[PDB]
């Protein structure tokens, strides 16, 4: 089956570069023209650039002129995008996709990859800070100060399923994140696991009231 | 918008 | 540019009903219409494109219409996979696609559990101080939360979020964090969190006396 699988993702600072990749199979590459279309939480779905399948013609949406390149490997089978002098507005998940096009359907999307995230941002990775949220009961854990997301919260080693709510993160005034995670318990009490990936950080605290 | 494929 | 806006930006409904969003263009676009449908956390595919053919696949529950400037995508019998997000894209000139319009299950009204929790110790000897308070299952999402430090409002000292509507409830749960100094926090000593939903027939407050 057709297979979209996107990377290059992570923290760029302001000013700086990236490059995107996109390594398609499943399929004739070379046959298809192929976009990028990216996405922010608060802003919607906002289309970036589309190339020809023999890379003759590029169109780009207007925030990103100037800034932005989208290339091609018909060899490969890989989509690139290059990008340069980032602002904090192009901070989002970015979506390779393949064009499909009919005499009434026009020029559209059909099969997408999954997404890789850019973050544009002046902090440095580090770890949570996890602190206890003690005591028809209620109990959790504060994740605090951590960068870039995402963390893993489970409770006594993925058990405690039932009853729990890890919620969505913030981002404080330091640029920081900073998570809450509570579970229920019957009142009749008798462990939260956060695990932030790139700071390799394994915190396992224990909440008593 | 015209056909980016083949 | 061309704008794309739907309405409304949030659907209730339950299970077997019809619904209708609506996809407005800021100018003629004659039927160069399409629609979308994203779940959390996947890609968006297509259901409909050119105002009103079905894409194959795509189950005949799902419909649209439209000409012009207004075009309609109508769900006859929505289902349970079904609440999630769709956005209508016009492709005549390049690519613009709407906000997007979550279609939310329709529940019997539920107050939230409201608890309140004072600062980690930990955390006190670090230098900051943080309260959490708790809303645990409501419904509707919509819900105001007010921080009161001896009988005195706070305003930009704390932020919130919402889960995902509950898969088994279909309830909301909130979580607000204040975020105060160490000599602010030892300052005073009542420390309140002021709740209103629509469930509860008044304002409910859980307090904790520093200590």
């Amino acid at each position: 089956q057709v297979q979209l699988v996107e990377s290059g993702g992570g923290v760029v600072q302001p000013g700086r570069s990236l490059r995107l990749s996109c390594a398609a199979s499943g399929f004739t590459f070379s046959n298809f023209g192929m976009h990028w279309v990216r996405q922010t939480p608060d802003r919607g779905l906002e289309w970036v650039a589309i190339i020809w399948f023999d890379g003759s013609n590029t169109f780009y949406a207007d925030s990103v002129k100037g800034r932005f390149t989208i290339s091609r490997d018909n060899y490969k089978n890989t989509l690139y995008l290059q990008m340069n002098s980032l602002r904090a507005e192009d901070t989002a998940v970015y979506f390779c996709a393949r064009s499909f096009y009919s005499d009434s359907a026009g020029s559209l999307f059909d099969y997408w990859g999954q997404g890789t995230l850019v973050t544009v941002s002046s902090a440095s990775t580090k770890g949570p800070s996890v602190f206890p949220l003690a005591p028809t009961a209620a109990l959790g854990c504060l994740v605090k100060d951590y960068f870039p997301e995402p963390v893993t919260v489970s409770w006594n080693s993925g058990a405690l399923t039932s009853g729990v709510h890890t919620f969505p993160a913030v981002l404080q005034s330091s640029g920081l994140y900073s998570l809450s995670s509570v579970v229920t318990v019957p009142s009749s009490s008798l462990i939260c696991n956060v695990n932030h990936k790139p700071s390799n950080t394994k915190v396992d605290k224990k909440v008593e009231p | 918008n015209p056909d980016p494929n083949a | 540019d061309i704008q794309m806006t739907q309405s409304p930006s949030t659907l209730s409904a339950s299970v077997g009903d019809r619904v209708t969003i609506t996809c407005r263009a800021s100018q003629s676009i004659s039927s160069w219409v399409a629609w979308y449908q994203q779940k959390p956390g996947k890609a968006p595919k297509l259901l409909i494109y050119k105002a009103s053919d079905l894409e194959t696949g795509v189950p005949s529950r799902f419909s649209g219409s439209g000409s012009g400037t207004e075009f309609t995508l109508t769900i006859s019998g929505l289902q349970p996979d079904d609440f999630v997000t769709y956005y209508c894209l016009q492709n005549m000139r390049y690519w613009t696609f709407g906000q997007g319009t979550k279609v939310e299950i329709k529940r019997t009204v539920a107050a939230p559990s409201v608890f309140i929790f004072p600062p980690s110790d930990e955390q006190l000897k670090s230098g900051t101080a943080s309260v959490v308070c708790l809303l645990n299952n409501f419904y509707p999402r919509e819900a105001k939360v007010q921080w009161k430090v001896d009988n005195a409002l706070q305003s930009g000292n704390s932020q919130e979020s919402v889960t995902e509507q509950d898969s088994k409830d279909s309830t909301y749960s909130l979580s607000s964090t204040l975020t105060l100094s160490k000599a602010d926090y030892e300052k005073h000593k009542v420390y309140a969190c002021e709740v209103t939903h629509q469930g509860l027939s008044s304002p409910v407050t859980k307090s904790f006396n520093r200590g």
